[PDB]
């Protein structure tokens, strides 16, 4: 694959350019929030982000080398994780708040009306506070997000050599992460510590996603808010 | 097919 | 704290010496099999607590924090242990030396055949990577300290607690690197293998979360009081 | 809770 021939800087530049735009929500400041309306905003936003995620995924090195079935599986597994880490990333400079959208900056109190939102909110805030404490860089962020895409569903015949291909690309992103930290001037020991620190956060992002699915499907089973058929199919993938 | 499986081509 | 003063070899030795024993199943229908797994898990939990207290840096924490970590990670710790001792048994899960199950047997209960396959895939991965025992005990200790450190809490004492855990975690990372360097791996190979090992913890987290769901909807026929309390921590 | 008791004992 051509992806394996990419240098560290080529890997970084490719991921940076593949970055999806920051979308706006359909927030209406003329009316107060309800559980339905707030869920309406979040799910509408997520749906529009999904379209951009799919294109971003195609531009992640090694992803298009996979079969369509494998690409589907990886996105079905990681889509909420990817949405969350992006949310956490752009909320970094907003202590105590989550920037879902430039016109949707919320604190933990504003979504108390939504089922299970406060629980996930606190976990998201904690993740955001961690990235800020670690002074997470943009180049590190795009590496972590690509890792989530390739890793989250990798452990779920002939194409076992494509599982090999995924791991080789994951190894490339690992080299890239180290290369970034070395370029940042971190000592050799600080590099393998920070690498461990960043990757351990993925365990918590996975945790938040699974808890998120649990609440989303619950509200879906209560008809709280009409979901797009795409979003319905993403949810059913985890069920 | 899945909408996701459709969008990964278009 | 003595944990921060330990050397890499001393860290390994301490973790190896703290390893819990391999228990037996007091030993089907759609109730017999479930009972064996839950009874086994309950008895392992008692030994897990002893092991946790011997994990360097864990006793430095408050009782409340120790409780929180174990409540969050107990199923993760049980799973990676199961996966570890199932390494040499492809397509089979070794819950106990007298309880070796294949995926067809796991179908005899509700919603485990999915979890069963994920555990097998994790086991196959460790076998593929040729995971070493010294590496395994490092990973399990990481799970204990990491899994619940973001659901902690302000209160500068709490920040002091979380900071201590991070220093111990960095120490275990140094230990992992030390083990790989001892094995003759190059610098690039060390970083890559470290990344490979830690990304698997994300899948172990996933398996636990799915496992928490099913065991919670199975709570009907008997879970122990301790196990019942451990489950109500995730709800 | 029981986990409290076990951690102390
Ligand atoms: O860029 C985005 C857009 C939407 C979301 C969310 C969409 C739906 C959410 C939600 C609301 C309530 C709840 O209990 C659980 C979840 Cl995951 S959060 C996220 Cl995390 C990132
Ligand atoms: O060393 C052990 C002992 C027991 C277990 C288990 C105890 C109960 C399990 C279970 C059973 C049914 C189900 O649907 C889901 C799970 Cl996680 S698995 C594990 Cl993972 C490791």
């Amino acid at each position: 694959s051509l992806a394996l021939s990419l240098t560290a800087d080529q890997m970084v530049s490719a991921l940076l350019d593949a970055e999806p735009p920051i979308l706006y929500s359909e927030y209406d400041p003329t009316r107060p929030f309800s559980e339905a309306s707030m869920m309406g905003l979040l799910t509408n936003l997520a749906d529009r982000e999904l379209v951009h995620m799919i294109n971003w995924a195609k531009r992640v090195p090694g992803f298009v080398d996979l079969t369509l079935h494998d690409q589907v599986h990886l996105l079905e597994c990681a889509w909420l994780e990817i949405l969350m880490i992006g949310l956490v990333w752009r909320s970094m400079e907003h202590p105590g708040k989550l920037l879902f959208a430039p016109n949707l900056l919320l604190d933990r109190n504003q979504g108390k009306c939504v089922e299970g939102m406060v629980e996930i909110f606190d976990m998201l805030l904690a993740t955001s506070s961690r990235f800020r404490m670690m002074n997470l860089q943009g180049e590190e962020f795009v590496c972590l997000k690509s890792i989530i895409l390739l890793n989250s569903g990798v452990y779920t015949l002939k194409s076992l050599e494509e599982k090999d291909h995924i791991h080789r690309v994951l190894d490339k992103i690992t080299d890239t992460l180290i290369h970034l930290m070395a370029k940042a001037g971190l000592t050799l020991q600080q590099q393998h510590q920070r690498l461990a620190q960043l990757l351990l956060i993925l365990s918590h992002i996975r945790h938040m996603s699974n808890k998120g699915m649990e609440h989303l499907y619950s509200m879906k089973c209560k008809n709280v808010v009409p979901l797009s058929d795409l979003l319905l199919e993403m949810l059913d993938a985890h069920r | 097919h899945k909408i996701l499986h459709r969008l990964l081509q278009d």
